[PDB]
RNA sequence: CUGAAAAUGGAUGGCGCUGGAGCGUCGGGCCCAUACCCGGCCGUCGCCGGCGCUGGGCUAGGCCGCGACGAGUAGGAGGGCCGCCGCGGUGGGCGCGGAAGCCCCGGGCGAGGGCCCGGGUGGAGCCGCCGCGGGUGCAGAUCUUGG
RNA sequence: GCCGCGCCGCCGAGGCGGGAGGGCCCGCGGGAGCCGCCAGGGGUCCGCGGCGAUGUCGGUGUCCCACCCGACCCGUCUUGAAACACGGACCAAGGAGUCUAACGCGCGCGCGAGUCGGAGGGACGCGAAACCCUGUGGCGCAAUGAAGGUGAGGGCCGGGGCGCCCCGGCUGAGGUGGGAUCCCGCCGCGCCGGCGG
RNA sequence: CGCCCGGGGCCGAGGGUCCGCGGCCUCCUCCCC
RNA sequence: CCGGCCGGACCGGGCCACUCGGCGGGACGC
């Protein structure tokens, strides 16, 4: 007899990555070693992001990567990105990009590689960076989803700024009691 | 690409014996008749055989040839051992511990040698 | 640091004879400081607990039936053991029943893990920075209060203790009514001998 | 990611007789394109599902009879029960589908949806999977076929097997490439299915021998038709469900020297795309070397390695050191000399 | 595939999954969207307020085909001509400016919301925004209206 | 008469009238209400100035121990188990008490 | 043929789960159906009727789905299947399937005697 | 002790107990819960767990170590090398030298769902593994049909 | 009550310095050394006896029977069922969460400011499949107002205006607090821990 | 465990050093042979 | 130590029923 509640015993973490695609499961293979040996704490977050799911591994644009490489200290960095990166048709300059990231769209390719920069990939940057020296781990915008818009208090509720589920939009629907 | 080709054939195999809460597989290339990456007679560049001779006396070691990878008819070498039983084994240790040819398969192809020879 | 602990637990209790000796000789008292340890143990059961009851049973890590931790007494901690006196049996005890509760049932909390307490290395690798190398420090640590009794008593685990070899004598009363809760001030350690 | 853009090898193109032709064609690309099995299983998943004919139950069964409920009060159990007459039907239940000659429960409607649409991309990259898992020797193997003696694991044979016109032409190239022993697997394998399926035209039922891809068809497709395993394939539609019986990729190919060089163009290779299609390119490379222990063994990651724990400790017993005298010792020294003396103060009190 | 179904788990169980003590009724709270002012109005206030009542005037005969404006920002602008076309213009920013027909690519009216390449350009369209005309007449370029 | 005796710290001031950020629970989520108040309603709490003194002398003992080099006792310690003390009866004997007999 | 080792199998229990209430129906067989009934004895395990099986029952992991000869039994249906138990044929003893003919278990038989494999159905038709 | 009366024959539980087997105050000893202590086994959970540095080993979806933990209706979730029907694969599978089914005071295995083997009966089909599709598992419904 | 001194009492609460000797002690002087012993990281014997094919040996859990102990009939509604509550005499087969449309979230896959041919067209036993083309269109990329309609660039630098916002240049989303990771210095050991950014 | 000795019951799970001593590394004497 | 062969966000020269783009040149590949 031992006071202990086991509501909370078993942690919801993912412990291995639910899809089923033989280069990631290789990845994380190369990942599991590396975290485990080396005692960087890169080798740890990338490791899990390995892990995530799509949603929680969002797309990256060549516009806020080009933001996060062009700050201060960041001239001659890894862009680690454990997702995809996706190309931004609004820039028209890259600065010489050096990238590893899991999965480039064709048209951000053909603007890295023509600018002189370097693609990689995370098993090329566990030879190059074994701890991840000189990387800087960049994520996509994870809470940017139209999912995201719909979750709040209620769109029912004072200053809620919550988006309604709708099938159309338009003047009928939805605006008269309750709106105003 | 070893571990590439593994992850296809890890669950997938015409080889493959599961029954009674075991996996056997069914390759020529195996020793131990395992199906483990280790011990996977058809993944590695470097594949080590010990086969019972054609007539009832005898084994076959059973070598793969470095650049037969592409080409199956001409991608093993056949080494037909028929001496006593404490020859038989030096040969297979030496072609395994003096090539450095899978040295992890050489105390398995020495076990499985032995059994052949009874 | 034994040698001198073997010393030390010799002139603490030879002085306050002497002192006791040096009050009865003039005709006057001498009181004894009140004791600044005790050791608890959990003589009730996890069914039907107060919410406030059950809360003072947890911060004293007694989460279970006939389990015992050191509690530094103070005025935050005898009111706290005032909340669960029909829940606990407490008291004073001795140098003997520290050092056989750590010998025998002592067991160490190294990251939630119940180790067993079988070398001074996991003692001196937890408590060095505070000047603790082996299990005569963190007796002496426990027994006298000391600066570091606060991490030195949360890295023993609460001693898991036996039965009481002869039973009791009501589990439902308070010690002073001819029941086992409460307050023990010096007959705590022969319910220890009887535990442990 | 990235592509591989490595140097391929040189494939060899053999003639009827089994022998290098001196001609050699470089392997495609699309041989290095990634295999992957969950995108291979899934389109055929779903590519398998599109060939079959919808079925469904009758409308009017089980309801075609004017049975009505005789109510309560009867010691009958309230189900419609047939009207009255001088037969045996009449008071049994009639609708629901616990009752003998009812309707069954959700009768199959034939609009079930029955097909399933995969994107374009997602087809051809399955292909591009396949068609790489049947450039290694493992895979093939692994997937039953003979193949131990074939000349080289691409098996690509020279044009002049496109204009065959007899089954004989046909089997004696089969035996002079070494694959024969793949069609005595398939007549060894004839046998005959074990179900309901022979009251439905499927009594026999045997494996799949190798796969002859052509361009063009002078008389090739009449020439391996008898021949039981043999799936004729052109290479300008290629089906994934003939390429990955099964969703399992590793089908023995023949290749032709024609289907060879159309092949390069029908994907395209990752510098230029492909010409027999219309903004198509083969799949990227999220992992460009796949060999873990190369990669693991390289000094550049062993020198960023700890040193490995290889030591394994256990659950200690934990003896009473108050019982036992070196257990005691070991956690205070000074327990030996405390003892000593208080034995030796012992003897001299007495 | 009813392999994976939850209908699977639940063979054994009597409720197979709706309690007990409430059963698996027909429809213990009407059809569809039934009491949306009576007995479900916590739910549509809460989650769809504006769902009850008239708002706004009422066109008969709606053409969505006159109403036809799609709009295109400026940090897309030049996404309708080729790379090749910014980057020949981009080295003579004197001489000529590209003409980009908007209306063309099937972009009616021209808004402004990313910024423009610092080069001038002759933009071709129906409808310009205020800020739209702003950023080109700035950067060197010209706003070309079109019927 | 929820926010009777409660207490909360002031956000926003008006003419004689103040806002106050009140803690509210009101089944499981502790609510931080902010309520307007006139100032004939409110006093200042005296906890808290207690504890302001309290760090302006903790910031100027640990100055002035530096200034001296000594270490001086900042954290507030509960009442500890008395030391101890001889007590002196002063010649008089203790007074003997016993229980009194029963009166009606 | 004697095994690798021949450790002391420990079985928690050796009786079947029946089925409660298996005895007095025929229609309920003694297959184990767990009771989910509201005022289920068996259900509440109440003193002195069926026990349910619940893991903690389970055999020690060294010594699970061990023969009382101390092989693992493998199934066998030709030649073929019997040859990759050549290699641990100290741990695993062969076992000729059922509906293989008369004249192929002599082959199996006569096969495994020479790999030194045991089969637990040696003798079974002839 | 009187006060003190209810209906079938009956209730310190019964027998019975009066130097107590009655009431009060206590002492020593003793009895056993699925509680507590120690030990074994099983599983779950947690380890910034360990191992790609090979006699054995590494089906890494594997192996190994350590600590704690284990009630459950309604309900939720996961695992199944549980079972059924059919399909694509696959085992150079199985079978008149006897398949499926059925019977068994036959031998077993698994915690269980179940499964394998032997005998008997039977007379022509049947099964394992990787995936795939369900009209896929019964003790109940005053269920339906038949006996 | 404090403070100072003195006297006296204090197993030895005691600490320092020295002196006559007596004698009890030391993890002081004994360890990169060889040999053994063992209260030392969970058991071994380098101990032993009886019994042996026609009546014995082990198993026979699951065939019967015997005894002790436990033990009321399931399912169901119910606050409460062994109920004098309901259904169930018995066995066999059948028998109940399905499918289509649409919605939401989670997950997997492809491509990605795109994305999808889901009409149709064209290559050409299984083939009613597969292959190829077609982006009309849908959904996204812009919102907001009833509507007329209108419609999303921040920052730094310099000059000027001093109210409260003009000009030039360099750039392309600001500022505060928190922030996995990465970077640097110094220190303690080209690795590992401290606190400084 | 305060010092030492003894008895009864229960079981050995796992399976590729630490902590105490003693002899010799120094020469002899006595007992026992 | 050699020598071929093969792949390219590889370099400089020649040649193609080449193709390619809201530019004869550019790019692409043979
Ligand atoms: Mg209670
Ligand atoms: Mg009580
Ligand atoms: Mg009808
Ligand atoms: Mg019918
Ligand atoms: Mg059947
Ligand atoms: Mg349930
Ligand atoms: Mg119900
Ligand atoms: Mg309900
Ligand atoms: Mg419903
Ligand atoms: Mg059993
Ligand atoms: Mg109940
Ligand atoms: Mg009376
Ligand atoms: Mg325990
Ligand atoms: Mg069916
Ligand atoms: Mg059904
Ligand atoms: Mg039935
Ligand atoms: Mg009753
Ligand atoms: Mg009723
Ligand atoms: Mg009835
Ligand atoms: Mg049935
Ligand atoms: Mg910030």
């Amino acid at each position: 007899g031992i006071d202990i509640r086991h509501n909370k015993d078993r942690k919801v973490r993912r412990k291995e990555p639910k899809s089923q695609d033989i280069y990631l499961r290789l990845l994380v293979k190369l990942y599991r070693f590396l975290a485990r040996r080396t005692n960087s704490s890169f080798n740890r977050v990338v490791l899990k992001r390995l892990f995530m799911s799509r949603t929680n591994r969002p797309p990256l644009s060549m516009s806020r990567l080009i933001r996060k490489m062009k700050l201060q200290g960041r001239e001659n960095k890894t862009a680690v990105v454990v997702g995809c990166i996706t190309d931004d048709v609004r820039i028209h300059d890259i600065p010489k990009l050096k990238v590893c990231a899991l999965k480039i769209t064709s048209g951000a390719r053909s603007r890295i590689l023509k600018a002189g920069g370097q693609i990689m990939t995370f098993d090329q940057l566990a030879l190059a960076a074994p701890k991840g020296q000189n990387t800087v781990l960049l994520s996509g915008p994870r809470k940017a989803r139209e999912v995201y818009r719909h979750f709040g208090k209620a769109p029912g509720t004072p200053h809620s700024r919550t988006k309604p589920y709708v099938l159309s939009k338009g003047r009928k629907f939805e605006r008269a009691r309750g709106r105003r | 690409s070893a571990h590439l080709q593994w992850m296809v054939i890890r669950n997938c195999s015409s080889f493959i014996v599961k029954r009674n809460h075991q996996v056997f597989s069914t390759e020529p290339n195996n020793l131990k008749a395992r199906n483990s990456f280790r011990y996977n007679g058809l993944i590695h560049k470097k594949t080590v055989g010990v086969q019972p001779a054609a007539d009832g006396k005898g084994v076959i070691v059973v070598l793969k040839k470095r650049a037969g990878q592409r080409k199956p008819a001409t991608s093993y070498e056949k080494i037909s051992i028929n001496k006593n039983s404490r020859s038989t084994l030096s040969s297979v240790r030496h072609i395994i511990r003096k090539n450095n040819y899978r040295k992890d398969l050489r105390m398995a192809a020495l076990r499985r040698a032995s059994a052949i020879l009874k | 640091r034994a040698e001198s602990y073997y010393k030390e637990y010799r002139q603490i209790y030879r002085k306050e004879v002497r002192l006791a000796r040096i009050a009865r000789k003039a005709g006057n008292f001498y009181v004894p400081a009140e004791p600044k340890l005790a050791f608890v143990i959990r003589i009730r059961g996890i069914n039907g607990v107060s919410p406030k009851v059950r809360k003072v049973l947890q911060l004293l890590r007694l989460r279970q039936i006939f389990n015992g931790t050191f509690v530094k007494l103070n005025k935050a901690s005898i009111n706290m053991l005032r909340l669960a006196e029909p829940y606990i049996a407490w008291g004073y005890p001795n140098l003997k029943s520290v050092r056989q509760l750590i010998y025998k049932r002592g067991y160490l909390k190294i990251k939630n893990q119940r180790i067993p307490m079988t070398d001074n290395s996991l003692i001196e690798k937890y408590l060095g920075k505070k000047g603790l190398m082996c299990v005569e420090d963190l007796i002496h640590e426990i027994y006298t209060v000391g600066k570091n009794f606060k991490a030195a008593n949360n890295f023993l685990w609460p001693f898991k203790l036996s039965s009481p070899r002869g039973g009791m004598n009501k589990k439902t009363t308070h010690f002073v009514e001819g029941g086992d809760a409460g307050n023990r001030e010096d007959q705590i350690n022969r319910m220890i001998r009887r535990m442990n | 990611a990235v592509s591989m853009a490595c140097a391929r090898p040189l494939i060899s193109v053999y003639s009827e007789k089994g022998e290098t032709s001196g001609k050699n064609v470089t392997m495609p690309a699309v041989f290095k394109a990634p295999i992957r099995p969950d995108i291979v299983n899934f389109v055929h998943t779903n590519l398998r599902k599109n060939n079959r004919q919808p079925y469904a139950v009758s409308k009017l069964a089980g309801h075609q009879t004017s049975a009505e409920s005789w109510g309560t009060g009867r010691a009958v159990a309230r189900i419609p029960r047939v009207r009255g007459g001088g037969t045996h039907r009449s008071g049994q239940g009639a609708f629901g589908n616990m009752c003998r000659g009812g309707r069954m429960f959700a009768p199959t409607k034939t609009w079930r949806r029955w097909h399933r649409r995969v994107n374009t991309t997602q087809k051809r990259y399955a292909v591009c999977s396949a068609l790489a898992a049947s450039a290694l020797p493992a895979l093939i193997m692994s997937k039953g076929h003979r193949i131990e003696e074939i000349p080289e694991v691409p098996l690509v044979v020279e044009d002049k097997v496109e204009s065959y016109k007899k089954t004989k032409e046909a089997v004696l190239l089969l035996k002079k490439l070494k694959a024969w022993n793949d069609i005595k697997k398939v007549y060894a394998s004839q046998r005959m299915r074990a179900g309901k399926g022979k009251m439905r035209n499927r009594r026999r039922i045997q494996r799949r021998g190798p796969c002859v891809i052509y361009n063009e068809n002078n008389g090739i497709i009449k020439a391996f038709r008898n021949i039981p395993g043999i799936t004729l394939l052109n290479v300008s539609k290629l089906n994934l469900l003939r390429l990955a019986p099964g969703g399992h990729v590793g089908r023995f190919c023949i290749w032709t020297e024609s289907a060879f060089r159309k092949l390069d163009d029908l994907y395209g290779t990752w510098r230029k795309s492909a010409k027999l299609k219309a903004d198509y390119n083969l799949p990227m490379h999220k992992m460009t070397n796949t060999d873990l222990t190369r990669i693991l063994k390289s000094q550049e990651i062993q020198r960023a390695l700890r040193a490995p724990n290889k030591k394994v400790k256990r659950r200690e017993l934990k003896k009473n050191p108050l019982k036992n005298l070196r257990i005691m010792m070991r956690l205070n020294p000074y327990a030996k000399t405390a003892r000593r003396h208080a034995i030796l103060q012992q003897l001299e009190n007495i | 595939p009813s392999k994976l179904r939850k209908t699977r788990k639940l063979r054994g169980h009597v409720s197979h999954g709706h309690g007990r003590i409430g059963k698996h009724r027909k429809h213990p709270g009407g059809r569809g969207n039934a009491g949306g002012m009576h007995h479900h109005r916590i739910n549509f206030d809460k989650y769809h307020p504006g769902y009850f009542g008239k708002v706004g005037m009422r066109h008969y005969h709606l053409k969505k085909n006159q109403s036809f404006c799609p709009t295109i920002n400026l940090d897309k602008l030049w996404t309708l001509v080729s790379e090749q076309t910014r980057l020949n213009h981009a080295k003579n920013l004197e001489g000529p400016a590209p003409i980009i027909d908007a209306v063309h690519a099937g972009y009616y009216k021209v808004l402004g919301k990313g910024k423009l390449p610092k080069q001038p350009v002759i933009v071709k369209a129906k409808f310009f925004s205020r800020k739209a005309e702003e950023k080109i007449k700035s950067v060197g370029g010209a706003c070309v209206l079109v019927a | 008469k929820c926010y009777h005796g409660k207490t909360g710290r002031v956000y926003n001031v008006t003419q004689h009238a103040v806002g106050i950020i009140v803690n509210k629970q009101l089944r499981g989520q502790i609510l931080a209400k902010r309520i307007n108040v006139r100032v004939e309603h409110i006093r200042h709490s005296k906890s808290r100035d207690s504890f302001l003194q309290r760090v302006k002398e903790n910031e100027r003992k640990k100055k002035e121990a530096k200034e001296k080099g000594i270490w001086v006792e900042l954290k507030r310690q509960p009442a500890q188990p008395r030391e101890a003390h001889f007590v002196r009866t002063g010649g008089v004997e203790p007074q003997l008490l016993e229980p009194i007999p029963y009166e009606f | 043929l004697r095994p690798l080792t021949k450790p002391k199998i420990v079985k928690k229990r050796t009786k079947k789960f029946i089925r409660h209430q298996s005895d007095r129906y025929v229609k309920i067989s003694r297959n184990w159906r767990k009771p989910r009934g509201i005022d289920n004895r068996a259900r509440r395990r109440f003193k002195g009727q069926i026990l349910m099986p619940n893991i903690g029952y389970g055999s020690n992991k060294k010594t699970k789905h061990m023969l009382p000869t101390g092989f693992k039994k493998f199934l066998v249906h030709n030649i073929k299947e019997l040859e990759v138990l050549m290699m641990s044929n100290k741990s695993f003893c062969a076992e000729i399937a059922h509906n293989v003919s008369s004249k192929n278990r002599k082959t199996i038989v006569e096969r495994a005697a020479q790999l030194a494999i045991k089969v637990t159905n040696p003798n079974a038709r002839l």
